[PDB]
RNA sequence: UAAGGUGAUAUGAACCGUUAUAACCGGCGAUUUCCGAAUGGGGAAACCCAGUGUGUUUCGACACACUAUCAUUAACUGAAUCCAUAGGUUAAUGAGGCGAACCGGGGGAACUGAAACAUCUAAGUACCCCGAGGAAAAGAAAUCAACCGAGAUUCCCCCAGUAGCGGCGAGCGAACGGGGAGCAGCCCAGAGCCUGAAUCAGUGUGUGUGUUAGUGGAAGCGUCUGGAAAGGCGCGCGAUACAGGGUGACAGCCCCGUACACAAAAAUGCACAUGCUGUGAGCUCGAUGAGUAGGGCGGGACACGUGGUAUCCUGUCUGAAUAUGGGGGGACCAUCCUCCAAGGCUAAAUACUCCUGACUGACCGAUAGUGAACCAGUACCGUGAGGGAAAGGCGAAAAGAAC
RNA sequence: AGGACCGAACCGACUAAUGUUGAAAAAUUAGCGGAUGACUUGUGGCUGGGGGUGAAAGGCCAAUCAAACCGGGAGAUAGCU
RNA sequence: CGAAGGUGUGCUGUGAGGCAUGCUGGAGGUAUCAGAAGUGCGAAUGCUGACAUAAGUAACGAUAAAGCGGGUGAAAAGCCCGCUCGCCGGAAGACCAAGGGUUCCUGUCCAACGUUAAUCGGGGCAGGGUGAGUCGACCCCUAAGGCGAGGCCGAAAGGCGU
RNA sequence: UACGGUGCUGAAGCAACAAAUGCCCUGCUUCCAGGAAAAGCCUCUAAGCAUCAGGUAACAUCAAAUCGUACCCCAAACCGA
């Protein structure tokens, strides 16, 4: 039976921060934040295939949250996830970046 | 403890010193267990005494039938 | 209890006005009812990221909900809602006395 | 001195935490005494 | 497809708004709302659309 | 059903809609991650791990489906021992958990009262536990009555706080009989004649109604005061509707409604009417409920504390008659009268309220009324079971105060 | 070798002062006893209320113990204030 | 052309009270007679809330005391920079477990919280921040002990255990 | 230089003696109170396999998933309001 894999929508937009781009200077390793049940192995192909990148090995994290918006009582968590991929210096992407 | 045939057990009663007391008591019956069926092999069972007789009265074999439909 | 479609030259049985006709309306079931029948004045503070102050305050979505008589070729009043055969059937869409649509 | 309490989150649930509750007879009731009877948002942990 | 327009063939092909028909949503996915130019209609009409077609399958197939 | 919409704090944005297919309301269906009986093993609930299949496969392997225990049956196996059982495997069926009161069953306190306290009381109550239903339970005389007779069970009124029971103290406390609500009676203990008609269970359908959205539904002005008219005054109209609520104050005629009349693709409660399946019926001749009835001993239940105590039940030991036989008629005996135990089924009046709709109250109106009118069983407190608050009001409308 | 000896860590608490609405619901300061042993300590487990545990004081069983805490019978009873 | 309630005044009754009325208030209130009651508090070491008193008194948490020059700022004894000074150093240093659960870093703001001031903070609001084939948990293994097919017991619940 | 810090460059880099409660030491000696278990690991065979599969070694390559990781940690982040 076909593998219920979100062949495409495993991730979402890239994180983006100070570590962002500066991380890219390292090995063209960019972040992007994937969904919880990701498993690096599912990420590798996710980025390389369809999105044409030809990466190799990842990292991935988790991270929670917790705040308080309104006055009293109202609070929560939120969770999230991280990723770093890699992208060998050889197989580039004709990078989709600028200023 | 439930006597396979003519099933019985721990009814409760109370005591009586005639003078003062009505402490609750508790009965039981009779343990014991025999029987051996002459229609196959010696199946046994734990039954009361007044429970053994009854079976041995006109059952003994004509009674296993109820345990069938336990 | 919506009593307007694309335009209803209403009146003003009560509300600082006598019989000022109008439009907009937008009366409904869960929403408002706005018409020139009423309007006011007081602008709201605008700190400047951009001057988010176009300026000029008058009516926005002035009050006055239902309970407003709609147009009639003659005087006023003339509560609508009657009902006709066929002719859409998506609503009674008629009028009191003689008429239906304006 | 040593107040009567100390920590340990691994020693607690093994006394309270639905596996500790549901496993015991009257124990399954404890959740009903709250969830069913009462209306506790959530009550069963360390 | 649309509504009744959906009932026609039986190929899962139409059910690929995800592939090369969804990459578009991917771009305008950056919060902090960046991309206000004009008709920035980045509302989910497609994901809600993924069903329907995700449905009907059984209608024809099973229930 | 429709001129308006994408729930709320929540606007903003980007959109969807408008003289026959947005949104919304109702029916049926689709999807329904994970934890939880939890059911593939595991387990500090929401997570760890596995066996057998499957497709794709860019053919790496992965996502999904099934694999809990137990019982009825069936199929296959198969020990000690010839057989034969035991035991193993499989398949289909069903059960398991959760629940407000009411119901039946197993077990069962003390405070307290007796102005102490052991009999007795509280009380078979509180509590624990099992089990079932929309009701349960009970129920068609081995009943009661007195020589006339009544006639299953059930609940209400009364007999009566009587008879009686009782350290005859505390207290407990009937029934006969009478008035009502409501009423059905039948099967097996067995063989023929006929033979699928009575009648039951479940499905099929057809009418008629109930429900789960709805449609229509009446009739106001002018003037004065006012910030605002429903208010004062004057003149009209509807009324099977003048319930109530809303509307810048107090409105039958402004808004919603109100009487009243009408409505369903479908989904169904329930009536009937009959088809199908299972069921059996009517009659002739038969039978006609034994470790039982009684009894000894010990306890319990009867209003009844063993009494002079009947009747019921049973832990223990016994043990009969089979119909001019057997039970009862409150120790017991004779007579007379009454009824047939040791198999079973059964609607109604009766009980309750988690919940749904409608409608009411000489019921409260914010330390009142629910603990909780308000993001309350929340915050907080405690290891835990458990405990458990406070907190409503601008205005008619934001016109929430540009400067 | 040793329930051996002096003595830090560690374990314990004999004395005095201070504190006594404290820094603290038992401590601080200066002394004090044991310190290879019936020693001392981390983690987890097992004993449940008339019950447990006790080198024994009615001691300890979550700042509670001549019968724990929580909920219930319950508005116990109160010839007393 | 101002209801209730709130605060004054006059008259009145034997009294509990009644009436009229000025002011405030922004909507309701109820002769008379009859009726039903959660019908009248100063006390119950009464319940709940609010506000006094002591009193601007005690106290500001180890007696390891700090001085100065700049900076910033509305303001600096306390914050940043600098030089001195003193204190700990089998620690008053460093690392981890337990437990905690964003307290970490940056920017900001100073109401409340800091026993004072606060431009400062473990405070508020934003963002950012924890990257593993070799460390740990999962995972193999079993201890104490737990659970336990069937099974043995036991009114039910349930106890024991292969 | 932003005042914290940054880019570049960069010498010597040895010997002698002195130690441990750390390591050889799951050792050696000795004593009485005579000091877990199971798996991995090595090995031996059973049923079964029976030119096969497997076993050992060398190297080539692929795989090593998923959670945790911030900070306090004899303390202002834990137990004591
Ligand atoms: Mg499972
Ligand atoms: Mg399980
Ligand atoms: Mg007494
Ligand atoms: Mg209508
Ligand atoms: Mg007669
Ligand atoms: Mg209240
Ligand atoms: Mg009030
Ligand atoms: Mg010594
Ligand atoms: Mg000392
Ligand atoms: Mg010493
Ligand atoms: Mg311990
Ligand atoms: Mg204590
Ligand atoms: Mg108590
Ligand atoms: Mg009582
Ligand atoms: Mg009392
Ligand atoms: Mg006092
Ligand atoms: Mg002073
Ligand atoms: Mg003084
Ligand atoms: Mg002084
Ligand atoms: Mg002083
Ligand atoms: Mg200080
Ligand atoms: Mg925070
Ligand atoms: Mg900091
Ligand atoms: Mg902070
Ligand atoms: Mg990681
Ligand atoms: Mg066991
Ligand atoms: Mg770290
Ligand atoms: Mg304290």
């Amino acid at each position: 039976m076909i593998r219920e894999e979100r062949l495409l929508k495993v991730l979402r937009a890239p994180h983006v921060s100070e570590k962002a781009s500066t991380a890219m200077e390292k090995s063209n390793t960019i972040v992007l934040k994937v969904a919880k049940d990701a498993t690096k192995a599912e990420i590798k192909a996710a980025v390389q295939k369809l999105f044409e990148v030809e990466v190799e090995v990842v990292n991935t994290l988790v991270v929670k949250g917790k705040v308080k918006r309104h006055g009293q009582r109202i609070g929560r968590r939120s969770d999230w996830k991280k990723a770093y991929v890699t992208l060998k210096e050889g197989q580039n992407l004709d990078f989709v970046g600028g200023a | 403890m439930k006597k396979d045939i003519h099933p019985k057990y721990e009814e409760i009663t109370a005591s009586c010193s005639c003078g003062n007391v009505m402490k609750i008591r508790s009965t039981v019956g009779h343990d014991l267990n025999l029987d051996v069926c002459s229609k196959c092999h010696p199946f046994f069972t734990g039954k009361q005494r007044d429970v053994a007789t009854g079976g041995r009265v006109d059952r003994f074999n004509k009674r296993f039938n109820i345990p069938g439909s336990k | 209890a919506a009593k307007i479609r694309r335009d209803d030259e209403v009146i003003v049985l009560t509300g600082k006005d006598k019989g000022k006709r109008g439009k907009v309306k937008n009366v409904l079931s869960s929403g408002k009812v706005i018409v020139e029948g009423i309007n006011l004045v007081k602008k709201h503070q605008k700190p400047v990221p951009a001057l988010n102050q176009p300026g000029g305050i008058v009516e926005k979505e002035a009050a006055i909900q239902v309970s407003n008589v709609a147009i009639f070729n003659a005087a006023t009043g003339k509560a609508d809602r009657v009902g006709f055969r066929f002719e859409d059937g998506k609503k009674v869409r008629f009028f009191k006395s003689n008429s239906e649509t304006i | 001195m040593k107040r009567t309490f100390q920590p340990s989150v691994l020693k607690r649930n093994r006394s309270h935490g639905f596996r500790a509750r549901m496993a015991t007879k009257n124990g399954r009731q404890v959740l009903a005494r709250r969830r069913a009877k009462g209306r506790a948002r959530l009550t069963v942990s360390k | 497809m649309k509504a009744k327009e959906l009932r026609e063939k039986s190929v899962e092909e139409l059910n690929t708004e995800l592939l090369n028909l969804l990459r578009e949503q991917f771009n305008l996915r950056m919060q902090a709302a960046s991309g206000q130019l004009q008709q920035s209609h980045l509302l989910k009409q497609v994901r809600r659309d993924v069903a329907r077609v995700k449905t009907l399958l059984n209608e024809k197939a099973g229930a």
